[PDB]
């Protein structure tokens, strides 16, 4: 291939992570609190709280049904109001986002379920506040679980921005998108296929050793 | 009078639908001493344990603890009451991130105590359990004694009063159930720690506790020392939970040689039951000189508690039969219950 | 609203639930032979044989960890050659399914696993071949799971045709793309939204029943 | 007879990794009979006994079933081999998507056989524990000996001779465990089942068997027939798992009492072995009789086996104390162990 087209690649690259990254951030910034929101108000748990579960639970039901281009559509004018452009990569971060904190709110609820309810008694035996619980009891139990967590979200968050490059806020979404639709090239075609996959890989490999090093 | 209960009623209600987990029952439990409560699968003892710490709330009732009410404490003031009760489980219930210094440690950490106050309490109190040594190991390499060694060390991170023990022997194999009940019950002379227990087996009530209470359908059926319990068994729950949970073997080799009726130079078999006579009392011994018997012990199950013997024995009896009725019946006038099981 | 448009709609409801059902059906005819296979292949299953789950396993790893709309995109040369099309319901299935069939391999072989080992053993201590358990003890054991993992890749793929209906599919994935990116109509748009979670709540709640009732 | 198995040797092969679980172990079990197989932590015990079923196979060896031997490598021809060995887990294996009726119909479904014809052994087998009350609940339901109440009608349901049972009482409670063992001689002695077992637990073999053997660290160190085991344990191994069917105390009461050096007005506190001597002689009463003490029984337990009693037994001895010293050593000429563990 050409080189300063191989230095496009380059470019795109930086923004796949750089989306990817920083709305997978504000993702667990909105979605870790409502997730530990969530595992709480479940009844027969510290602050039972059933109908306050109803709602929570409904809310992030419906927004993690709505397919991502769809959302990511139907947000635009709001992506706009918020932002101010509705294109590029500050814009792409918001219909990111809210797609993301729904998908890890629930994984957070389901991670942090797999500490024994055992836990929760001694914690509350050895007198407790819930914040305290949730400190330096629940979160660091849960911890090897939310990594993966982090993992997993951060991988989906990566083909996001792949769709997402479609309406033009992105990366190798973009060059993937407008050199294969319309015109295809055998090469870059294959080439941002792959630095797609070799890029999955390490965040995939990052999250093993990362989970590994709290591991049990 | 450390620890008290004064009719505590509690109802959970699920799907328009209420239950009586407990209703009406009071419990007096002496400072210093190791209290049982036995009871029904989920028959009330699930529930009533916590009730002391306040992990489950009381419907109705008034739980007074080192004489002081529980109930009126609300938020703030109950934090700083649960340092003076600690708690072990079943199943061991601790943090597998934190090692067994920091797991210890932990209870401690809430009180925000000082840097190396800690370090003082906690090397001390894992000695005390029998974990010195293995301070780095985690929970996850630990054994299920180790693991509960741990939770102990936990509970006696404030140096607490009272503690609560639900069903610590459970998990426990046979072997090691022998040495954390005994680990128990070390503390409880050195310390002089108050004690309550559910349990959902026997032989943990007979080896460490003082008074022991039977609460079935929500409420308290019987409340005395141990002695007293299995040797006058009271109610027909406790009697069926106590006698019919105890042995009578009768070996098949001895059952194809078993009569109904007498036979032509012969001797009776027969079974004693202990009902609680004394360990001062030289029963056996006395009957087997005086009228002049073989009381020969082919099986044998005897238990003590509160200074009294208590158990079952299969044996054979020789002698002459004008000697044999009255060496029955001598052992039977001092309270020894005795079936002839057959001839032999 | 308008007249015509209702009557559009219509179709890409159908084009929308056509392209799904479809991709499922053909996705785990071709994923669940092949999730069976990675099941047993593992060294302490039956089968043993760790030289193909080092490969087996690694091809179905690199499919799966490609982003859909990449790979749809990839794929259009070979799916022009195969349907003889690059466009339309017809055409778009074969994507659909090329990049579902990984998802359901790796959540077979993991519901799969999800029975107790032993379970298998009480089998060879009655004495059946390991056709017969793969039968009547492997496959209705976890039954449940795999009604649960049809329910997840079927809503997937939903969410698969809404991306595409952006690069050349029909059904509600491409008048989404139409009314909303170009222009904001927003009656069309909240409508093809509203449709879709409508949509799934009742691919949810006819897996829910089917998966509950099953057990 | 039967089940007659000749010295089966198995190397775990993981890789280049070596070792040995099975090293050259013969046993032969006659037909119907209970013989047990005890063991450490999974020092081969659970690796032999499916070398007889032939879940695993076997690097070296034969094994005579019914007078055939199955290491022929006879591929499906084991079918009705296996519908005459049947088996049951320490984890019941119950199928959680079929009924209690349907889990003992599946292996005879494997067979071909019509519908009414399965109905048959089903209904009666279900009957037969006492699975006819619940008949139509799943797995899911069942209690822990309900669910292995299944489990032996399952194996059952093409009519074996043999069945191996692997650690089947090892999950389930003491009371439990002693109907399930009881249901399993019941079955024994009716139509004769030739059973082969390993229990973790000496207490299993103690409950029931025929025949025992001790098996450490892949060899058999002991082979007899279960009278002759507890009259001659030879192994320095093999007496220390029945040395753990004692239970004894000491209780707490008298362990603070306890003292090492005699004091003013005391009494020994005694801890009598009985080696397996006899129930004919009977020495605790004639040592009473001769030398004028009381041996008060503090607690005991001692179970007969073979024509002997046997166990421990734990005394306080009053009296003279030239008597206590003539008493005391008469038992020991009479060969029992006596421990003075201090002065009461």
């Amino acid at each position: 291939m050409s080189e300063p087209m191989m230095w496009l690649l380059v470019r795109g690259v930086w923004e796949t992570l750089a989306m990817t990254f920083v709305s997978g951030f504000f993702g667990f910034v909105i979605g870790l609190p409502v997730g530990v929101l969530l595992y709480v108000t479940r009844p027969g748990q510290i602050i039972a709280n059933a109908k306050l579960y109803r709602t929570v639970s409904a809310i992030v039901n419906i927004f993690r049904s709505i397919p991502f281009i769809i959302l990511l559509v139907w947000m635009i004018p709001f992506t706009r109001v918020i932002v101010g452009t509705s294109i590029g990569l500050q814009a792409a971060i918001v219909p990111l986002t809210v797609g993301a904190a729904p998908f890890i709110a629930r994984m957070v609820e389901n991670a942090l379920l797999e500490i024994p309810t055992g836990l929760i008694e001694a914690s509350r035996a050895m007198g407790a506040t819930p914040m305290q619980i949730v400190r330096k009891v629940l979160l660091p139990e849960a911890l090897p679980g939310l990594v993966n967590a982090a993992t997993i979200t951060l991988i989906t968050l990566v083909g996001y921005s792949a769709m997402g490059g479609a309406v033009g806020a992105g990366g190798l979404g973009q060059i993937g998108y407008q050199y294969g639709y319309i015109g295809y090239n055998a090469t870059v075609m294959n080439t941002v296929l792959v630095l797609l996959v070799i890029l999955v890989y390490l965040i995939q490999f990052a999250g093993d050793r990362i989970v590994r090093a709290v591991t049990r | 009078h450390m620890i008290k209960l004064s009719n505590i009623t509690k109802v959970f209600h699920q799907g328009t639908r209420t239950i009586q987990a407990l209703n009406n029952v009071s419990l007096h439990v002496p400072a210093g001493q190791i209290y049982g409560v036995i009871g029904a699968s989920g028959a009330g003892k699930s529930t009533l344990i916590r009730c002391v710490n306040l992990l489950e709330r009381p419907t109705e009732g008034s739980v007074l603890v080192d004489g002081q009410e529980l109930t009126t404490l609300s938020e703030s003031e109950l934090t700083k009451a649960r340092r003076q009760i600690g708690m072990i489980f079943q199943h061991f219930n601790l943090l597998s991130s934190r090692t067994v210094f920091g797991n210890v440690a932990l209870p401690l950490e809430l009180d925000n105590t000082p840097k190396d106050e800690v370090k003082r309490r906690v090397t001390e109190l894992l000695s005390l359990v029998g974990l010195g040594d293995k301070h780095d190991s985690y929970p996850s390499n630990l054994s299920g004694g180790q693991k509960q060694r741990v939770a102990i060390a936990r509970a006696l991170a404030s140096n607490p009063k009272v503690l609560l023990c639900d069903q610590a022997t459970s998990a426990l194999d046979p072997a090691t159930t022998r040495s954390i009940l005994e680990l128990l019950k070390d503390i409880n002379r050195r310390l002089g720690l108050t004690i309550l227990l559910i349990t959902h087996e026997m032989d943990v009530v007979k080896r460490i506790c003082d008074c022991v209470a039977v609460i079935s359908n929500g409420e308290l059926i019987e409340q005395d020392t141990v002695s007293e319990v299995f040797s006058h068994p009271k109610t027909p729950l406790a009697q069926k939970f106590i006698q019919s949970t105890l042995h009578l073997d009768i070996p098949e080799d001895y059952q194809e040689r078993l009569q109904a009726e007498p036979f032509t130079d012969c001797v009776p078999m027969l079974r004693l039951e202990f009902t609680g006579q004394s360990v001062d009392a030289p029963l056996l011994s006395e009957t087997a000189r005086r009228f002049n018997v073989n009381n020969n012990i082919i099986s044998a199950q005897m238990d003590y508690a509160g200074g009294v013997k208590f158990g079952i024995m299969l044996t054979e009896m020789h002698g002459t039969q004008q000697d044999t009725q009255a060496a029955i019946a001598w052992l039977q006038e001092h309270h020894v219950k005795v079936e002839v099981l057959g001839y032999v």
